[PDB]
RNA sequence: AAUUCCGAUAACGAACGAGAUCUUAACCUGCUAAUUAGCGGCGAGUACACUGUACUUGCUGCUUCUUAGAGGAACAUUGUGUGUCUAACACAAGGAAGUUUAAGGCAACAACAGGUCUGUGAUGUCCUUAGAUGAACUAGGCUGCACGCGUGCUACACUGAUAUAUAUAACGAGUAAAAUAUGCUUGCAUACUUUUCCUCCGCCGAAAGGCGUAGGUAAUCUUUAUCAAUAUAUAUCGUGAUGGGGAUAGAUUAUUGCAAUUAUUAAUCUUGAACGAGGAAUGCCUAGUAAGCAUGAUUCAUCAGAUUGUGCUAACUACGUC
């Protein structure tokens, strides 16, 4: 499964659950594979009008994408992650035979 | 009425209606004084 | 055999690759002389001074140099060439030889072992340079 | 003002200072002679 | 100038081991010199590209542009058009307004590339998505910078 | 051994006022194939000292306006400079330097009651009366930069009012001995 | 030799035969440069070294210069809107032809040629 | 650096602030990991040598480098000086790093009748409400100009312009309207296609630009082992308001839009002003900064000389004083 997040330490115990759950079952897992952490950017004027020294803060969105790639029966390895995830975590379909 | 569907008076603020300073970046469509009151529960955070 | 190896001056980074050969080097596809301006150019030759020509001609070189401009590119493989010789002689020919070699290349200078680590400090708002501001009036 | 003209070290402005020439023209009698800056002869 | 001595082992057996210049106004000499490729007529009256604003001023630049488009073909094998534009593009003085590079004329660079596919140096494809470099090309080429090579260097 | 530009030997050395060979301070580590080192010379008051006395040289002549970060050509112009000299007087290069800034620097000075000039500053004032010397000969001048720098490099060596740093070094000494 | 001058002065002599050429009109310098090219008066030399047949050449191409090889776009002063249909129309004539166009606007009126005739620029400067 | 500590001390004890915390950037884990990243392994050619090197299609251990998780690492460590020799400083060494490693972010108490009701369906009162200060449509105008003041841009040339060549960057950013057919009559109405964002690529266009297509909802395609300009090299001028300077104007064909005239923007030819380094004054700045050079993003139907980011080219001068 790949997995998407604006939660670090949410992706981060996903991780670890699965890992642990696949490997009672032997099965073959693609070892956690951290893509390029996205960050979403807005520079914004400080103050709702101009009045004042013109100060600007930087706000950032920064969004962690993960992946796994697995062989096995789709059933239990969704449901054991889908049970397992808090709803910040969003989980997509991964799947190979090797 | 004759609108238009480009230019400035096409578009307004999702939540106030103000005309002005629409961020129109990652297709918000909040003006920026609103994107202020609610820049944390939308997860724009400030670090640095 | 081979060692692998890199340096890093500013935002440049030059992978040295050093194997067994006979002295021959490339930088990219292309021969080591190929890089252009005559005064950088004898910094990058400068560890080939340093250290003779019999040493290169057991071992063949090969560099890939990416990101940076001009100027951080040839510090970025003066570095990796050095960085290179010192980790293949440790690995392969000789620790002792090899600390001779380090004392040698660090004796003329500490840059050429570790690249310099100034970056870019962030441009900040009320002015277009890093510090300097708007001119202000009365 | 210019007061150099057509016809009578090898830097320009040596050979434009010993003959009064325009440094295109110095830079002619230089090509004549020897058969941006660079080794010299 | 051109000689300087050397503290490691040249190889000499392709273009990356001879430097552009020479390897570029030989060949642009010797291409002009056999004739393989026209002016064209037509081609005198423009300019290279709009950071030029001016005249080319220098005659035989096309001979040139084409020898140094070949050399860009052997370095990257697939590119189109748009590279060579992006490629011999330059800062063009706005006036009063600030610089800004500025794209390299597509008409001369599509009638040079077209010239060079027409006599076997070049070729259009889709395996690999443009123009690739094409094996009478690729001979002559390497064979011409070994000429080269050996004829500079004693 | 090493050799700059592989053209010029920096093995010999007068020993000026004593003080200048110590701040100026050619000797191997000190010395380089080529200008063009760029570690780090403001880590601390001395550490000028440490920077290459060409070095140092070619980092004050690329200082003016348009011209600033050009480094590389203002190289070129000392690399032809010495050149330059070889051809135009007697001596090596790198000596004519050593005679340039043993002649050059001014040793006294006036803020409120003249005071005397510290060597460090004594060396960098130098090398920036010569540069500014040639400066301002060079500006719409039609003689080529790399003459006018060896000009001002020979008339400093020998000592003459053909150097605007020794005339610049003389109006300094002489208010300072005039005031106080 | 050195020190000519032709329709109007060309003093030039020492100075290279193009840049001689651009003293009259084609100051723009590409009109004199394709006119010199297609008179086949040589760059090289000097303008003291013009031949006085080569002049009138430059004469001749410049005249019309349509029935060369110098393109219809490249060339000025072309739709010129009348009937007609018009060509480059150089130095005292030029002028005249500029001369005649704004006498045209002040009779025609809109707002260009009335700013013209009060004296203010075309696309503003904005003068506050 | 600091009502930071020490020390003295009719106070002792506190608390907030500050440090600290947090985000980057700086170095090391031969541990943690391999996809849309690399590296090899290995088939296969094309090219040259010569008992390998360069270049392309096909399959597929390694993780140094690309990425990113966790974790380590400096405390002034050691040595030497100065210091009530107390808090501590100074120098040298070691060290990836020694100004709390560099940069930010966060913002006490108490204020100012500072700014904002032209951001808000936050909002009092007072005004107004069909010959409206509501909603809405057409023009005009915010840019006009004897003239005064700001911030920027572009210059005054030869350490330069002009023209060719060569090298090489980082952050990024990207999807109820269009078009074909039918019914009525090119107008109107309905269906169907697949339409609006990035454009590779192939053709056509001097150029702008166009047409045809292809992949991309993105570490995958635009595009990145290379997208900039200052670089640098070779030529051409040759110091002369000059080929510097590009204001100004004149003529064009394009492009966006319902609408381009008060020239939206674009190119093309022609047109060739002031300006010779700036009075009195006055601004910014201490190391990857200053300066110079670009460029991404924001607005955007169309419009950067703006702002905000980001890099490359890498100086001067201290390193202090009232």
């Amino acid at each position: 499964i790949a997995l998407t997040s604006k939660n670090l330490r949410a992706i981060e115990k996903v991780c670890s659950d699965i890992m642990k759950g696949a490997k009672e079952k032997n099965l073959n897992v693609s070892g956690p594979v951290r893509l390029p952490v996205k960050t979403l950017r807005i520079t914004t004027r400080k103050s709702p009008c101009g009045e004042g020294t013109n100060t600007w803060d930087r706000f950032e969105l920064r969004i962690y994408k993960r992946l796994i790639d697995l062989y096995s029966q789709c059933e239990v390895v969704t449901q054991m992650t889908s049970i397992n995830i808090d709803p910040v975590v969003e989980v997509e379909v991964i799947i190979t035979d090797s | 009425v004759h609108p238009k569907k480009y230019g400035q008076g096409s578009r307004q603020c999702r939540v106030c209606s103000n005309k002005h300073a629409i961020i129109r970046k990652y297709n918000i469509n909040i003006c920026r004084q609103c994107f202020r009151e609610r820049a944390d529960i939308i997860g724009f955070k400030k670090y640095r | 055999k081979r060692v692998q190896t890199f340096g890093k001056k500013k935002t440049a980074v030059a992978v040295a690759t050093v194997t067994n050969g006979k002295g021959l080097i490339k930088l990219n596809g292309k021969n080591l002389d190929l890089v252009e301006p005559y005064i950088l150019k004898t910094k990058v030759y400068e560890p080939l001074w340093l250290i003779g020509s019999g040493k290169l001609k057991n071992l063949d070189i090969r560099i890939r140099v990416k990101g940076g401009g001009q100027t951080s590119q040839i510090y970025a493989i003066r570095q990796a060439i050095g960085k290179g010789i010192i980790s293949y002689y440790q690995k392969y020919v000789d620790e002792s030889t090899k600390k001779e070699l380090k004392d040698v290349l660090l004796r003329y200078d500490r840059s050429l072992l570790v690249g310099d680590t100034r970056r870019c400090e962030p441009k900040k708002f009320g002015g277009k340079g890093a510090r300097a501001r708007y001119q202000k009036s009365y | 003002k210019l007061n150099h003209a057509v016809f009578i070290v090898i830097t320009p402005s040596a050979i434009a200072e010993k003959y009064k020439v325009n440094l295109s023209v110095a830079r002619a009698v230089i090509n004549h002679l020897a058969d941006s800056q660079k080794l010299y002869t | 100038r051109l000689l300087e001595p050397v503290p490691f082992v040249k190889t000499n057996n392709c273009i990356k081991d001879v430097d552009a210049d020479l390897f570029i106004r030989s060949y642009a000499t010797h291409l002009k010199l056999h004739n393989k490729i026209t002016y064209p007529k037509w081609c005198t009256f423009v300019k290279t590209g709009k950071g030029r604003k001016l005249a080319p001023l220098n005659e035989d630049w096309y001979f040139i542009r084409a020898s140094s488009i070949l050399r860009r073909l052997y370095l990257h094998p697939d590119i189109g058009v748009g590279f060579l534009r992006r490629q011999f593009s330059s800062k063009q003085r706005r006036g009063v307004a600030p610089n800004h590079t500025s794209l390299a004329s597509g008409k001369i660079l599509r009638s040079i590339l077209q010239q060079l596919e027409n006599l076997g140096y070049v070729e259009q494809n889709p395996k690999k998505k443009g123009r690739r470099l094409t094996t009478k090309g690729e001979n002559a080429i390497n064979n011409f910078a070994r000429y080269i090579n050996k004829k500079v260097y004693n | 051994d090493i050799k700059l530009f592989k053209k010029w030997s920096y093995e010999e050395i007068n020993i000026a006022d004593l003080s200048l060979v110590d701040c100026i301070a050619v000797s191997q580590k000190a010395c380089v194939y080529t200008p063009h080192t760029a570690g780090r010379y403001q880590k601390k008051r001395f550490r000028k000292a440490l920077c290459p006395i060409v070095e140092r040289l070619v980092n004050s002549m690329m200082m003016h306006g348009r011209n600033n970060g050009k480094k590389l050509k203002a190289i070129r112009i000392v690399a032809y400079a010495f050149e330059i000299i070889h051809l135009m007087t007697g001596e090596n290069p790198l000596q004519v330097f050593v005679n340039a800034v043993q002649k050059g620097g001014p040793r006294e000075d006036s803020t409120r009651q003249a005071v005397d000039v510290s060597p460090l500053r004594r060396v960098n004032q130098a090398i920036y009366l010569i540069c500014t010397g040639a400066r301002n000969a060079a500006f719409r001048n039609i003689k080529s930069i790399s003459e006018c720098l060896a000009e001002e490099i020979i008339n400093c060596a020998n000592e003459s009012s053909s150097s605007y740093a020794i005339k610049k070094k003389d109006e300094i000494e002489r208010v300072a001995k005039a005031n106080r | 030799q050195h020190i000519l001058r032709i329709l109007n002065t060309n003093v030039d002599g020492k100075e290279k035969v193009i840049i001689a050429l651009t003293a009259i009109k084609g100051i723009g310098k590409r009109m004199a440069t394709v006119i010199c090219k297609q008179a086949n008066v040589d760059p090289t030399k000097r303008a003291g070294e013009l031949t006085t047949e080569e002049i009138d050449n430059i004469v001749h191409i410049m005249s019309t210069p349509t029935q060369f090889k110098i393109p219809d776009w490249f060339l000025n002063r072309r739709k010129d809107l009348k009937e007609g249909k018009n060509i480059h129309v150089i130095a005292n004539q030029l002028d005249s032809y500029l001369r005649e166009d704004l006498e045209r606007m002040k009779k025609i009126r809109l707002h260009r040629g009335l700013r013209h005739h009060w004296g203010l620029r075309v696309r503003g400067q904005h003068t506050k």
